Parts: structure tokens; C-alpha cells; sequence
């Protein structure tokens, strides 16, 4: 009907085209024990049950590729002669793009033996798979075509018994049927299917289907596609199709887990009881929790399943207490550590029940970039990233000098640019302007949201005149509420008073960093807030990290890396991930661009994502709230993004909901 | 893949549809096919370009729209009509060349 | 009065300071005072 539209990718029964006279060749000569399928029954010969398992490979460039058709020694069973073929393809560097297995049926002679079920899905479950609750996906309704003959001549299997009628009368038929592949097609552009709605596009990897009854030209068949199982993220998928009230073919599909996006929020979700819940409900969350807060008791000093479970007053480490009347949660480090910690948990649950997806890549804000490393990648473990959160948090509070009483000379608020006309070509002019007019320091932090989120730091009399100017310019235009001061927070992060503790956050990274890491685990999957590309092994991302900010450890590499890099590719990419990892703390975050790379396709550059779920807490869903408004903004307005809250919509994302 | 747009001069269409084919994002661009009237015209592309340009054209008819609103310059406002064809296919266009 | 008493008051003293900060291990003196010795004992 409307509303559907065949999918971007071709659909598996596509190579099953030039195949055919392979096919048939191999059914002319196949044989049973002492027997041969192509003289008794060849007119009562019908198409059984197919079964489609795809390898990631797939031409997109006309080739020459080769098949091979295999014909198994045919059985007499219960129902007909079954005679099962094996065809493979093959391009021309003979890697296999896909194996095909089909059985026919002579409905003609029978005898006693067993019928093989065929493998679900094409076997392509890995043998961890979870029974989920059925749930309603689409249904269709595809009428057969009058005339089968252009089918005939676009597949290329001419069998007359789809297509003449004297034949279909010798074959013992009253009038022809359609060709059971092409309710196999058929059914597979109905689950592959695009509304552009919130939902990932199908690929699938292996797919069975098997023809139970006969279908006449011009008979309306309706589909139903229901959900059944999740295979280590990607799901199980079947469809029942029917004519009237009779199953005529019940299909199994096992597709592509689509590349997804795990985002970490920063500061500021912070509240008593975080992800206790799901402490109680997974064990791999318990046993992530104990470790944990062992590694906490036994390094840094404190219980972090007290620090989040309850919020007292002030807490005692190793060398003195700490303080914080509305929280000790709310101080800097304790959170960071939280947060890391709920992170961690929520993907263990997560991978724990196979909603995880292997080859997602890894993104977050600020500060949610090391769990990004330590959970989606797992480049280093929990108890690295927890000591260097703690030391990262224990040097910033000592870097700005600040009054006897706690106070400082710098502070934080969210501009937003609604009906003040400004944009990312006048926003950072409109910054430096009022810095001059001021003569204070003021800097661009948190490129957070395009419309109606921007964050600037700066001196009080700075702010001050930022809060002037905004509201002169509200009550030019109407009231907007553009400029709302931060909660409790004084440290300019992300800015160029950040510069002093940088090599003592280096040299401690350093003493925590493994002396050996894996490029490859962090390579095309890490996406740096300070430069928003993707992590990649090229001499234009160290260019990037030098010029846009300098590093006296990185001129070594510019001076000469080809050489360099036959001699250490292993250390150098360590050096350039603990570099930008470090100077990642005087450095601002450009969570625009990266969203924007991150949302448009791959056609016209950029990584074409079809889920974005963040993992954090449901009490205030900032980074899930904030991708939503960027999709729901007039650019990209078609785009087909499913946006998730780990926590908020677990049902949907660990396929456990039901209608 | 065809959309009539009327009550736009077409030289002005044709200079936004440039400027439409201008951006990275844009992949094939939709192309001005044929001339019916002094102020209507029908182009023809992909059924998701069209979407896409009158988003666009939408966009810079809403812009007018509130610069004339606020009693500013408000001599004529840009206010296309677009209206589907019954076509299957796209006709004159060079992307059916082969 | 002695012995369970002050065996509690010590349990309810030291449970306190347990989650709050470790490492902050209570400390008590018991009055030690020949058969009232051997008691003390």
C-alpha cells in the first residue's frame, strides 16, 4: 500500500536469480538411494522450504560472481519426494556473500522416513537467544499478481506450471499458482518494509521461510510480523502470512542489530538512590556494585554504595573530610564517581541480558567520555577509570585560587539564543564582543543544543553584563527566560585558566594508563568531545589535536611518523589518547558538531545512526531531552532516529513490552 | 517524483534550487523540468528531495511571513503553492541519460 | 551491667562511624581490677 517503501539495502532474494539453472541442473541430476527425482516427478515438483543465511559482505559494484549448486541425496518422506540443494555464491575473490538452502518436494511418491526441520532463520541464531513477549510490528496486505510471467522473467525460474495452463493441468493443478519465492520476496520487503517512523531499518542476516499451501494469481495475501527474540542485541523476528483464513507460509527472519549509540550525560542527575533498582533486580549490577565499592574501601577511602544509597551530611576519606550541607553527593569527585558507577552497572545489566550491541560506537558529555571508554569499549576496566576520576576531581578543586570561605571569582550560565536572533556564526562574536566591552574573561564551554542551549563561563562582572544584555534584549523581543544562572557550581571547566594542572593530570593518567592498549578496540569507535570526529590512526586528527590546541609531547609524531609508525604504532596511539584524553579537561566540548556527525547519513558525510540511546538516570533525562529537541528541530525533520532512556524506556529497549 | 509549484517566478525557483543543491546534506538535487506559466513551474526528483526542498521553501516563506507580520517592508510575501502531479515516473530530467 | 552491657554499648558506639568513615576504628578501656583480678580477667 502507501505507506510502506522498500528498503535503502537489497533485500537477500535477490541473488537467488542467476542461481536458478544451477538449481535445476542439479535437480535434473539428483538421485535417492538407487533412484533418480527427474523422471517420476518433475511435473509435481514444488517448491518446499527456503532458508537465506548472508554473510556481511554484498556487491554494490557489478561483478562476477560464481554459484555452485549442490544437490544432497534425495529422501522419500511422508508427504513426497524431498530433494534438498545447497547453493553457495561466491565473488571473484571467493570470499562467500551468502548460502542459500532450499528443499523440493515431489508431492507425488511418498514413503516412510523422517522430514527434517529446516534451520530457523537460516541458522543464523548464535545459540544465546531469550524467548521475548510478542509484539505487534506490521501487518500488510499484498495482492498476488494476475499474471505471474513478469515474475518468471525478472527471477528466472520459467517452471510452466506458475505460468501455462496446460502444463499446470498436467501437473494435476486447475489453473496455475504463483511462484512460492514470490511470497518469500514478498514477505521479505513486508519486515523490511520503511514508514519513517522511530524504528531501525531491517537487515537481515538469516532468513527461512516454508510454503504450506497454494496460492492462486490475483489471491489478496495479508502478512503479520510479529517480534519473538533478541540475539545479542539484533532481534528475531517471524511472519505468518495468510490467504483468507489458512496459513500459507510461516517465515523466521534473524536481522542486522543496527548501529546504535550509547551517550553518558554529565553533571547535574545527580540525586539519592541512584539505579538501586537496578542494583536489586540484575546480579551482574551486584556484582559490579561490590566491586566497586571494594575498590573504593580498599584505594580510595570511602564507600560509594553509602555515598549513593544515602547522602549524609559530610564523609571522612583517608587524609580529611569532606563536606557539603545539601549532599555530600553533590561535591565533585563523589558524583563523578556515582555516575561512573551507575554507568557501569546499567551496561553490565544490559550486556548481561543481551541488549547490548558489540559494534555500537561510544560518545557522552564531559565527563561521561571515560565511561564511554571504560563500559562500550572496555579499553580499560572499572577500578583505572574510577582512581583517575577521583585524582582528575581531587586536582580541580586546587588549580583556581579561591576566598577563605569558599567563594571564587567565576561563574556559570545557560545563554539561550530564542528570539535574541543570534547563531553559531554570531555567537562566539557576540562572546568575544562582551568580553571586550567588559574587559573580564569570558569563554564558549558547552556547545550543547543549536536552538535554545548554550553555556558560558566567565568573571561576575562578566555575567553580570551577560544577564543586562539578555534581559534589554528579552524585553526588546518578549519574554524568554534566556539566561538562567547554574546551580551551586563555580569552576570554569573547559576554559584556559584550566591550563595549570594539565601535565599533573597527564603524569597521573600516565602512572595509571597500561603500558600496553589496543588501538583497534578504540579505533572508529570513540568519538572525543574536544574534537568531534571519529577516533582514527591519521596524521590529519594529530595535525587537529596539535594546532587546535597546543602539546609539547605531540611535535615528535608531526616531525615524523611514517617511519614512526613502522616502529611504534602501538605506543604512539597511546600517546595521542592519553594527550587528547588530558587536554580534554582545559578544553570545550563540541557536543553540536558531534551530533550533528553523528545524525546525518552516510550519504553526504557523516555516521548515519538509527538508535541513540543514552544511559542514564529517568529523573531528568538531559542528553536523551536535548538529542530529542535536535531531531525535533526543522533541519533533518525526516530523519528516522530512535531516541531511548536506558532507564525510562527499558521496556522498549530490552524488548520486553507488549501491547 | 513530480511536484507543480505555483505562484513562484521561476527564475527565483531556479536560483533557490541552486541554492537548495548548494549543501553537502543534499545528495541528488532536484531539478526545474518543465515551464507551464510565468509564475508556475513543475520539478521533478527523488520524492524525498521534493519533501526536503519544500521544507526549504516553506522555511523561507515562514521567514517572510513574520518579516511582514512585524509591519516591516511588506510588499509581497514568497507564498509557492505546491501541488503533486499523477505521475508515476519523472520525466525530462538528465538523470534518465542511460 | 558489666559485661553485656557494655558489650552492646561498644556494638551501638562503633556501628555508627561504620559507613561514614572507615578507618575510624573505636577505642576502649576496660577497667581491669586476685579473685577480683581473676573477675577482671
Amino acid at each position: 500500500g502507501e505507506p510502506l517503501a522498500p528498503s535503502l539495502t537489497n533485500v537477500p532474494d535477490a541473488l537467488v536469480g542467476p542461481c536458478w539453472p544451477a538449481v535445476f541442473a542439479a535437480i535434473g541430476s539428483a538421485v535417492t538411494d538407487t533412484g533418480e527425482p527427474v523422471v517420476e516427478g518433475l511435473l509435481s515438483l514444488v517448491h518446499l522450504d527456503h532458508a537465506a543465511r548472508v554473510v556481511g559482505q554484498l556487491p554494490t559494484v557489478p561483478a562476477q560472481l560464481t554459484v555452485t549448486a549442490t544437490a544432497a541425496n534425495a529422501t522419500d518422506t511422508d508427504m513426497g519426494r524431498v530433494v534438498p540443494v545447497s547453493v553457495v555464491v561466491t565473488g571473484a575473490d571467493g570470499a562467500v556473500i551468502a548460502t542459500l538452502e532450499e528443499r523440493f518436494a515431489i508431492l507425488g511418491r511418498t514413503g516412510s522416513a523422517e522430514l527434517a526441520d529446516p534451520a530457523r532463520a537460516g541458522g543464523a541464531v548464535s545459540a544465546n537467544a531469550t524467548d521475548t513477549p510478542r509484539r505487534r510490528r506490521r501487518d500488510v496486505t499484498i495482492t498476488a499478481p494476475v499474471d505471474m510471467r513478469p515474475f518468471a522473467v525478472v527471477s528466472g525460474d520459467h517452471n510452466p506450471i506458475h505460468t501455462d495452463r496446460a502444463a499446470a493441468l498436467l501437473a494435476g493443478l486447475e489453473s496455475p499458482i504463483v511462484h512460492g519465492m514470490w511470497l518469500s520476496a514478498a514477505a521479505q520487503h513486508a519486515v523490511t518494509a520503511t514508514d519513517g517512523q522511530a524504528r531501525p531499518p531491517a537487515r537481515l542476516v538469516g532468513w527461512t521461510a516454508r510454503f504450506l499451501g497454494m496460492v492462486r494469481p490475483g489471491d489478496e495475501v495479508d502478512f503479520r510480523v510479529e517480534r519473538v527474540g533478541i540475539d545479542q542485541g539484533a532481534e528475531i523476528v517471524d511472519v505468518a502470512a495468510r490467504v483468507g483464513s489458512d496459513l500459507v507460509m510461516s517465515a523466521s527472519a534473524r536481522l542486522a542489530a543496527p548501529k546504535t549509540v550509547y551517550a553518558f550525560p554529565g553533571q547535574g542527575i545527580q540525586h539519592k538512590g541512584m539505579g538501586m533498582e537496578v542494583r536489586a533486580r540484575s546480579k551482574a549490577a551486584r556484582k559490579v556494585w561490590d566491586t566497586a565499592d571494594k575498590f573504593t574501601r580498599d584505594t580510595l577511602g570511602f564507600s560509594v554504595l553509602h555515598v549513593v544509597r544515602d547522602n549524609p551530611t559530610s564523609i571522612i576519606a583517608s587524609g580529611v573530610h569532606y563536606h557539603h550541607p545539601d549532599g555530600v553527593l553533590y561535591l565533585t569527585q563523589f558524583t563523578q564517581v556515582a555516575m561512573a558507577t551507575v554507568a557501569a552497572a546499567q551496561v553490565a545489566e544490559m550486556r548481561e541480558q543481551g541488549a547490548f550491541v558489540e559494534g555500537a560506537i561510544a560518545c557522552g558529555h564531559s565527563v561521561g567520555e571515560y565511561t564511554a571508554l571504560a563500559c562500550v569499549t572496555g579499553i580499560y576496566q572499572l577500578e583505572a577509570l574510577l582512581e583517575m576520576v577521583f585524582h582528575r576531581g581531587s586536582k580541580m578543586h586546587d588549580i583556581v585560587p579561591r576566598d577563605e570561605l569558599g567563594r571564587s571569582n567565576y561563574r556559570l550560565a545557560a545563554i539561550r539564543p530564542s528570539q535574541i536572533d543570534l547563531d553559531d556564526a554570531d555567537v562566539p562574536a557576540f562572546v568575544a564582543g562582551i568580553a571586550e566591552s567588559t574587559g573580564e574573561f569570558l569563554e564558549i564551554v558547552n556547545f550543547n543544543l543549536r536552538g535554545s542551549q548554550y553555556a558560558i563561563a566567565g568573571t561576575v562582572r562578566g555575567l553580570e553584563a551577560l544577564e543586562a544584555e539578555v534581559e534589554r534584549r528579552r524585553e526588546l523581543t518578549g519574554g524568554r527566560r534566556s539566561f538562567i544562572l547554574v546551580p551551586g557550581i563555580d569552576v570554569p571547566f573547559h576554559s584556559r585558566v584550566l591550563r595549570v594542572g594539565v601535565a599533573e593530570f597527564r603524569r597521573s593518567l600516565d602512572r595509571v594508563m597500561p603500558r600496553d592498549a589496543d588501538p583497534d578496540l578504540i579505533i572508529g569507535r570513540y568519538i572525543p568531545n574536544l574534537v568531534p570526529r571519529l577516533f582514527t590512526l591519521d596524521r590529519d586528527f594529530i595535525q587537529e589535536i596539535r594546532d587546535l590546541v597546543p602539546a609539547e609531547p605531540l611535535d615528535e609524531i608531526l616531525a615524523d611518523y611514517d617511519t614512526w609508525l613502522r616502529e611504534r604504532p602501538r605506543e604512539m596511539a597511546r600517546t595521542v589518547f592519553i594527550e587528547l584524553l588530558a587536554w580534554q579537561f582545559a578544553s570545550p566540548v563540541r557536543w553540536i558538531e558531534t551530533q550533528d556527525l553523528l545524525f546525518i547519513e552516510e550519504a553526504a558525510g557523516g555516521l548515519g545512526v538509527e538508535r541513540f540511546v543514552e544511559i542514564g538516570v529517568k529523573s531528568s533525562p538531559t542528553v536523551a531531552g536535548l538529542a530529542t529537541n535536535t531531531l525535533k528541530l526543522p533541519e533533518y525533520a525526516h530523519s528516522t532516529v530512535e531516541v531511548l532512556n536506558a532507564e525510562r524506556d527499558a521496556a522498549v529497549l530490552f524488548a520486553t513490552d507488549t501491547d | 517524483p513530480m511536484v507543480s509549484v505555483t505562484n513562484a517566478d521561476p527564475e527565483r525557483i531556479g536560483r533557490l534550487l541552486d541554492e537548495f543543491a548548494q549543501d553537502v546534506r543534499t545528495v541528488l538535487p532536484p531539478v526545474l523540468s518543465i515551464r507551464n506559466g510565468r509564475r508556475a513551474v513543475v520539478i521533478t526528483g527523488t520524492p524525498e528531495q521534493l519533501s526536503r526542498f519544500e521544507l526549504y521553501c516553506r522555511q523561507i516563506s515562514e521567514k517572510e511571513e513574520a518579516d511582514r507580520k512585524n509591519k516591516v517592508r511588506g510588499g509581497d510575501v514568497f507564498s509557492p503553492v505546491f501541488e503533486p502531479v499523477q505521475v508515476e515516473v519523472g520525466f525530462h530530467t538528465p538523470r534518465l541519460s542511460d | 551491667v558489666l559485661l553485656w552491657a557494655v558489650q552492646r554499648l561498644i556494638g551501638g558506639l562503633s556501628t555508627i562511624g561504620a559507613e561514614r568513615d572507615i578507618a575510624s576504628r573505636l577505642h576502649v578501656v576496660l577497667p581491669g581490677s586476685d579473685g577480683a583480678y581473676g573477675e577482671a580477667k
